[PDB]
């Protein structure tokens, strides 16, 4: 997250770190046994780390649970990043409490102007690299699809939206993928892609979670 | 090789692509230059890398 702030330990209790050797993506806990992340975050050997703040220090509230099933959306297309959503089933149910909690799925889509909270342990620099120890947060609005499509001609599908700031300086970044965009307590986005991070005129692009709620529910029911 | 429009996933490693569409050619480092079958052809590079090429 570039241009964000230190969330505060466990203030985003649905944020998880996906760890396979290192932290490589985030995700959002949606019930005790399931995490939503990006399809492009599929990796072998994922351990889901819940209750994290400082991902480099065991602070005492973590739960480390191996991912047992990956269910990448059946229409995920790596050529376009369309349908960039994946469900991860945990090998065992997380223990839910103040510091580890699920985030609600949306009942309706958010739209331009909706104010959201984006979080993650991604790069905090727009130019160069600096990886934080603790979770970072960013308040960002969903942007007009006109701005989004203008920024990324021919690339924005109905299952994506842009959020952030056209002026630059505030954005999700590498290492944030798969993590949450939460708006009024609902998971509306998954950090997906963008042209760099926090660059002027290049807002972040996010998977539009509200288009997948039925699939998520059916999938969780069958798996 | 250069790329004006580079986008990457926000994962580690980043997965980046050059989305430049150019007539008849892709950048010189492109391993999979996908072109239309039009005249002139519009082509873009399908390569996914952990970096972006410098701007053109
Ligand atoms: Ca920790």
């Amino acid at each position: 997250i570039v241009g964000g702030y230190t969330c505060g330990a466990n203030t985003v209790p649905y944020q998880v770190s996906l760890n396979s050797g290192y932290h490589f993506c985030g995700g959002s806990l949606i019930n005790s046994q399931w995490v939503v992340s990006a399809a492009h975050c599929y990796k072998s050997g994922i351990q889901v780390r819940l209750g994290e703040d400082n991902i480099n220090v065991v602070e005492g509230n973590e739960q480390f649970i191996s991912a047992s099933k990956s269910i990448v959306h059946p229409s995920y297309n790596s050529n376009t990043l369309n349908n960039d959503i994946m469900l991860i089933k945990l090998k065992s149910a997380a223990s839910l409490n103040s510091r580890v909690a699920s985030i609600s799925l949306p009942t309706s889509c958010a739209s331009a102007g909706t104010q959201c909270l984006i979080s993650g342990w991604g790069n905090t620099k727009s130019s160069g690299t600096s990886y934080p120890d603790v979770l970072k947060c960013l308040k960002a609005p969903i942007l007009s699809d006109s701005s989004c499509k203008s920024a990324y001609p021919g690339q924005i599908t109905s299952n994506m939206f842009c959020a952030g700031y056209l002026e630059g300086g505030k954005d999700s970044c590498q290492g944030d993928s798969g993590g949450p965009v939460v708006c009024s307590g609902k998971l509306q986005g998954i950090v997906s892609w963008g042209s760099g991070c926090a660059q002027k005129n290049k807002p972040g692009v996010y998977t539009k979670v509200c288009n997948y709620v039925s699939w998520i529910k059916q999938t969780i029911a069958s798996n | 090789p250069c790329c004006d429009r580079c986008e990457c996933t926000k994962s580690i490693p980043p997965q980046c692509r050059c989305s430049d569409v150019r007539l008849n050619s892709c950048h010189s480092a492109c391993k999979s230059c996908a072109c239309t079958f039009s005249i002139p052809a519009q082509c873009f590079c399908g390569d996914i890398n952990d970096f972006c090429y410098k701007p053109c």
